[PDB]
C-alpha cells in the first residue's frame, strides 16, 4: 500500500496563475522576476498604480534584450519572465526546458508603424486586409511558427522507465555471488560431517 | 439584436421605464398594414457588453447618442449594388455610427472607415463531441518494452546458471531445466500453478531472493492499472476547411453535410475561395443560430461554420456539455469587431484613442469576466465510474488467441518430428 | 457506492471469463491426452480461484506452454479486478458546494436551482441594494 | 526600413566569406529567401562603433517582400543602433522630451516604415499612424519546468 | 485450511478430497479474495492520519 502511494499523485498543483496573485502583490527577494527595459510591457506595468510597489521590484533589475533574459532564465537565474504570447510560445516549442504559465492579459497585436501622413499608410492597410483572408497569413504562420518539436504533457498517468528496474536487477544479480560462497561453505561443512 | 454583446428587453410590466445601467433603444416596425402608414414607434431597453463599451466611450469623448434598430438586413450584403442593413444605414447618411458585432473585411473597410478592433473573431467549425475508443494492448502500458525484454533475459540467465549450478553442485527425478523455468514463472505470476520444490540450501536461498523480486515486481505493477485501463484518446473529425472531406464532397460514402447562415461575411469569404464547397453548402443553408444549433444537436447536421467568438460563448454557456468547437479554439481569417464611422470623419481619431486608453486601463478584462465567461469553458472534470468493457480485455484475449495458435502449430510440429 | 460485489465488471465479461476457463480446460485435457481430465479441470479452476486445490501439472510440452500463459492471464484478470474495486471505493464525492456570493449560478439564476429568504427583513434590503 | 532582432520573427546570421548568404533549403522543399542588412557589430555601438553587413530573413522579411511585390516599391533595410523597441524619455533635466530606439529613428526621418513586432497602444499611436494588426497576441509569463523528482 | 485461504496465503496446508468439499473451498476462496481487496483499498490513508 505505501509504495504505490508515493508512486502516484505527487506533483505541484500549478504554477503562478493570476496577474494579481499575492506573490506578485507582495514581492520578496526570494521570488525574482523581470522583463525587457524600454518596452511596452513596462509602460503598461507602471500604469497599474495598484501594483506600483511591484514596479519598484521591476525597477530593481531590467535586462537589455530578451535573448539575455532567456539565457538568464535558462541557467537557473531568473524565475519568471513576462513577455509576449507568441515569442514565449515559440521559445517553449523550440527550447524544451521552459513552460509558459498564466492567462493572457493586455492583448494587443503587432502593427506596421509608419509616418503621420502617407499614401503608403493608406494602401498598406488594404493590402494586409486582402492578404489575410487569402490564406497567405495562415500559410506563413504554419511555415515559420509551427514547428512542434517536443510532445505534450497530455495526462497524469505516466509510464515507467529504467530507473528502479536497474536497482531491482542489481538486487537480483547480487544473490549468486553469495550463493556460491554458501555452496562452498556447505561442501566444507559436509567434509567435516 | 444578437448574442449578449447587445440584447433588447421589452418595456417594464408596470413601471413603464427601464432599470438602472440601461439605455432606451427605439424600434420601428413597418411590417403592419400598408393602408395609410405606421412607423412602428416602439421603445425598448438595450443592455450588454457592447453597450457598456459604448457607454465607456461616450463618457470620455463627451457626446450624447440615440439608439435605433435596423429593419432592413442583418448585417448587410451587396445585392445588385445597393448596400442594405447596418452598413446601408451608415452609408445612407441616416446615421453616423454603427456599434455591435460588425466585422472588418475588405469591402466594408473600403466603403466605411473602421476603428481599431476590440475583440477577436474568425471562422471555426463546431461539431458534436464524438465518442472515443480505448487504446488496445494497454495492459502493457505501465511498463517499457525495454524492461520487458530485460525481465525476460534476466529470468532466463539467473534461473539457468544459478539454479543449475546450485542443483548440480550440492547433493523425485533430478532437477531438469523444465522444472527450473516452471517454478520461477509461477512465483513471478502471483502464484498457484502447482510446482514441485527443489532440495538444497542454496536453491532455496536463491528462490527466496527470486520471490522477493516477484513480490516487488507485482506491487509496482498494480499501482495505477485502473488509470491506464480507462484513459481514451479522442479524434478530430476533420483537420479543417482544407481536407478532401470539405473541399470535395462528391466522392464520399454517405455524404457529410454542412452549411451556414447566408448573407454574411463568412458566406462571401467561402464563395470567393471555395466554389464547390459553397455549391454543396447551398443545399444545407440554415435560417438562424438557434435553429442550426438544434438541428446540429438532433443529428441532421455535423458541421457548423460561424463566427468564432459567439460560437465559443455558446459552447461555454450551454446546458451541460454536448458540442465543442473543432481544433479547440482555432480561428481561420482571424479578424476583429469594431465601430463603423462615416467616410472622411474626424471622430475616428478620438474614438481610437479612447479605445486604446480603455485597453491600457484594463477595464476590458473586467468587462470580459463579467459578460464573456462560460460554465463549460472549464476543463472536463475527473473521469470516474468506469465499466471495464470488452475492448480492453479482448486486447488481452488476443494473447490467448496467439498462444492457442502456437500450441496448435507446436502439436503438429512435435507429431511430425516423432515420425 | 453500489450495493454489490459484481459491479466493477460487465456481465458479458463475466460470461466470457466463465466460458474461457472451460475452453482452456478442455483444450489442455485433449492436448495432454492425445500427445488426468478431471485433474486438468480442477487445475484450470484452481489456478484462477487461487485456491490450493489441484494435484498435478500436465506433462505435455504444448500443454505446459498453454498453462504458463493461462496462469498469467488469470493473474492479470485478478489484478485488474482488485484495482478497479478499490478505485470506486475511494475518492468519490463532490468537490464543494456553492462557495462565493458572486458565483455564476447565482449570477444567472435558472428555474432548476431555487433559493429564497425571509420577506420583510434586512437581508432582502441589502440584497436589493446590490444593483449588480 | 528599420527592424529589430526577435527570436521567432527576424533572424540575423553572419554572411559567407564571399559576401552572399549561404543558401539553405527548408523542410517543405522551397528555397529560403534572405536579405542582406547593414547592422552594428557583435556587442553594441559602445566600444566597437562600426556597422557590418549581415543576413536577415524571417516572417517580417517575407511579409515585407510580399508587400514590395504587390505594390511595387524598393527598400534598403537596416537595423536599429539603440536596440530598444522605443520609449518617450521626458526627463526634465535637459528640458526636452523625445523618443528613443526604433520610434526615435523613425520620427527623426531616418526610416519610412517599421516592419517588426511593434505593439499598439495609446502613447505610440498618438504620434504615428498604425495599420491593421498583422497577428493577434497577448502578455504571458514564462518559467522553468520543475521536473518533479519526488 | 480456511484461515490460510483468507490470510492471502502460503501457510502450508493439506487439501481435502471430495467434490463437495472443493466446491465449498472455491466459494470460500472467492470470499477470501473479496475480503482482502476491500481491505487493502485505503490502508495508507488510515496509517497516516
Ligand atoms: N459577423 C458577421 C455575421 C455572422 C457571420 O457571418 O458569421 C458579419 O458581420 O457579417
Amino acid at each position: 500500500a505505501n509504495l504505490a502511494a508515493f508512486l502516484v499523485l505527487d506533483r505541484p498543483e500549478e504554477r503562478i496563475t493570476g496577474i494579481n496573485d499575492p506573490r506578485l502583490r507582495n514581492p520578496s527577494d526570494k521570488f525574482i522576476y523581470a522583463t525587457v527595459k524600454q518596452s511596452s510591457v513596462d509602460i503598461y506595468f507602471r500604469r497599474q498604480v495598484e501594483l506600483s510597489t511591484m514596479y519598484r521590484h521591476m525597477e530593481k533589475h531590467n535586462y537589455e534584450s530578451a535573448a539575455e533574459a532567456i539565457q538568464a532564465v535558462r541557467d537557473n537565474k531568473l524565475h519568471a519572465f513576462i513577455w509576449d504570447s507568441a515569442v514565449l510560445e515559440f521559445e517553449a516549442s523550440q527550447k524544451c526546458d521552459l513552460v509558459t504559465t498564466g492567462e493572457l492579459f493586455f492583448r494587443s497585436g503587432f502593427g506596421i508603424g509608419m509616418r503621420k501622413d502617407s499614401p503608403w499608410k493608406q494602401q498598406v492597410s488594404l493590402s494586409i486586409l486582402k492578404s489575410h483572408e487569402n490564406g497567405f497569413m495562415e500559410d506563413l504562420d504554419k511555415t515559420w511558427v509551427r514547428y512542434q518539436e517536443c510532445d505534450s504533457r497530455s495526462n497524469a498517468p505516466a509510464t515507467l522507465t529504467f530507473e528502479n528496474m536497474a536497482g531491482v536487477f542489481m538486487l537480483v544479480a547480487g544473490g549468486i555471488v553469495a550463493g556460491i560462497f554458501l555452496i562452498f561453505i556447505e561442501i566444507a561443512y559436509k567434509r567435516h560431517k | 439584436e444578437e448574442a449578449p454583446f447587445v440584447i433588447v428587453e421589452s418595456v417594464d410590466p408596470l413601471s413603464g421605464t427601464c432599470m438602472r445601467n440601461t439605455v432606451p433603444c427605439q424600434k420601428r416596425i413597418i411590417s403592419e398594414n400598408k393602408t395609410d402608414e405606421e412607423p412602428g414607434y416602439i421603445k425598448k431597453c438595450c443592455k450588454g457588453f457592447c453597450i457598456d463599451i459604448l457607454k465607456k466611450i461616450s463618457k470620455s469623448v463627451k457626446f450624447t447618442y440615440d439608439l435605433y434598430l435596423v429593419t432592413n438586413g442583418k448585417h448587410g450584403k451587396k445585392i445588385n449594388g445597393t448596400w442594405n442593413g447596418m452598413i446601408g444605414e451608415v452609408v445612407m447618411k441616416r446615421a453616423y455610427m454603427a456599434v455591435g458585432s460588425l466585422t472588418i473585411n475588405e469591402e466594408r473597410s473600403e466603403v466605411v472607415d473602421f476603428s481599431v478592433p476590440f475583440i477577436e473573431t474568425g471562422i471555426s467549425v463546431m461539431v458534436s463531441r464524438s465518442n472515443g475508443t480505448v487504446s488496445p494492448s494497454a495492459f502493457l502500458e505501465p511498463f517499457s518494452a525495454d524492461v520487458w525484454v530485460m525481465m525476460f533475459v534476466m529470468l532466463l540467465i539467473v534461473s539457468a546458471v544459478a539454479v543449475f549450478v546450485f542443483e548440480y553442485f550440492s547433493p523425485g527425478p533430478s532437477f531438469t531445466i523444465g522444472k527450473a523455468i516452471w517454478l520461477l514463472w509461477g512465483l513471478v505470476f502471483n502464484n498457484s500453478v502447482p510446482v514441485q520444490n527443489p532440495k538444497g540450501t542454496t536453491s532455496k536461498i536463491m528462490v527466496s531472493v527470486w520471490a522477493f523480486f516477484a513480490v516487488i515486481f507485482l506491487a509496482s505493477y498494480t499501482a495505477n492499472l485502473a488509470a491506464f485501463m480507462i484513459q481514451e484518446e479522442y479524434v478530430d473529425q476533420v483537420s479543417g476547411l482544407s481536407d478532401k472531406k470539405f473541399q470535395r464532397p462528391n466522392d464520399f460514402s454517405p455524404p457529410f453535410r454542412f452549411g451556414t447562415v447566408p448573407n454574411g461575411s463568412t458566406e462571401r469569404n467561402i464563395r470567393n475561395n471555395y466554389a464547390e464547397m459553397h455549391a454543396y453548402m447551398g443545399k444545407f443553408n440554415q435560417r438562424g443560430v438557434d435553429d442550426a444549433l438544434l438541428s446540429l444537436k438532433t443529428g441532421k447536421l455535423d458541421a457548423f461554420i460561424y463566427d468564432a467568438a459567439v460560437l465559443n460563448y455558446m459552447a461555454g454557456r450551454d446546458e451541460g456539455c454536448k458540442l465543442v468547437t473543432i481544433g479547440s479554439g482555432k480561428v481561420f481569417a482571424s479578424t476583429g469587431y469594431g465601430i463603423a464611422i462615416q467616410k472622411d470623419s474626424g471622430w475616428k481619431r478620438q474614438v481610437d484613442l479612447a479605445i486604446l486608453q480603455l485597453f491600457g486601463d484594463g477595464e476590458m478584462e473586467e468587462l470580459e469576466a463579467l459578460w464573456l465567461t462560460g460554465i463549460c469553458h472549464n476543463e472536463k472534470n475527473e473521469v470516474m465510474s468506469s465499466q471495464l468493457d470488452i475492448d480492453n480485455m479482448a486486447g488481452v484475449f488476443y494473447m490467448l488467441g496467439a498462444a492457442m495458435a502456437l500450441s496448435l502449430i507446436t502439436f503438429i510440429c512435435e507429431h511430425l518430428f516423432y515420425w | 457506492t453500489l450495493d454489490s460485489f459484481m459491479q466493477p465488471f460487465q456481465s458479458t465479461l463475466w460470461l466470457l471469463v466463465g466460458l474461457s476457463v472451460h475452453v482452456v480446460a478442455v483444450m489442455l485435457y485433449l492436448l495432454d491426452r492425445f500427445s488426468t481430465l478431471s485433474s486438468a479441470m480442477w487445475f484450470s479452476w484452481g489456478v484462477l480461484l487461487n485456491s490450493g486445490i489441484g494435484e498435478g501439472a500436465p506433462r505435455s510440452f504444448s500443454a505446459r506452454i498453454l498453462g504458463m500463459v493461462w496462469a498469467g492471464f488469470a493473474m492479470i484478470i485478478v489484478a485488474s479486478y482488485t484495482a478497479n474495486l478499490a478505485a470506486f471505493l475511494v475518492l468519490d464525492r463532490p468537490e464543494e458546494r456553492i462557495t462565493g456570493i458572486n458565483d455564476p449560478r447565482l449570477r444567472n439564476p435558472s428555474d432548476k436551482f431555487i433559493y429564497a429568504t425571509v420577506k420583510q427583513s434586512s437581508v432582502d434590503i441589502y440584497f436589493r441594494r446590490q444593483v449588480e | 526600413i528599420v527592424t529589430i532582432h526577435q527570436e521567432p520573427f527576424v533572424y540575423v546570421k553572419p554572411t559567407m566569406s564571399d559576401g552572399t548568404c549561404k543558401e539553405e533549403f527548408t523542410v517543405n522543399g522551397d528555397p529560403v529567401k534572405k536579405v542582406i542588412c547593414t547592422g552594428p557589430n557583435d556587442t553594441s555601438p559602445g566600444s566597437p562603433r562600426h556597422t557590418v553587413p549581415q543576413c536577415c530573413y524571417g516572417f517580417c522579411i517575407d511579409l515585407l517582400i510580399k508587400l514590395a511585390r504587390t505594390m511595387q516599391f524598393t527598400y534598403e533595410v537596416h537595423l536599429v543602433a539603440d536596440g530598444k523597441f522605443g520609449t518617450q524619455e521626458r526627463v526634465q533635466n535637459s528640458n526636452k522630451k523625445e523618443w528613443n530606439g526604433m520610434m526615435g529613428e523613425l520620427l527623426s526621418g531616418q526610416a519610412d516604415m517599421i516592419v517588426a513586432p511593434l505593439t499598439i497602444n495609446n502613447e505610440r499611436a498618438q504620434y504615428i499612424e498604425f495599420s491593421k494588426p498583422f497577428k493577434y497576441q497577448g502578455l504571458t509569463i514564462l518559467v522553468k519546468k520543475e521536473i518533479p523528482r519526488s
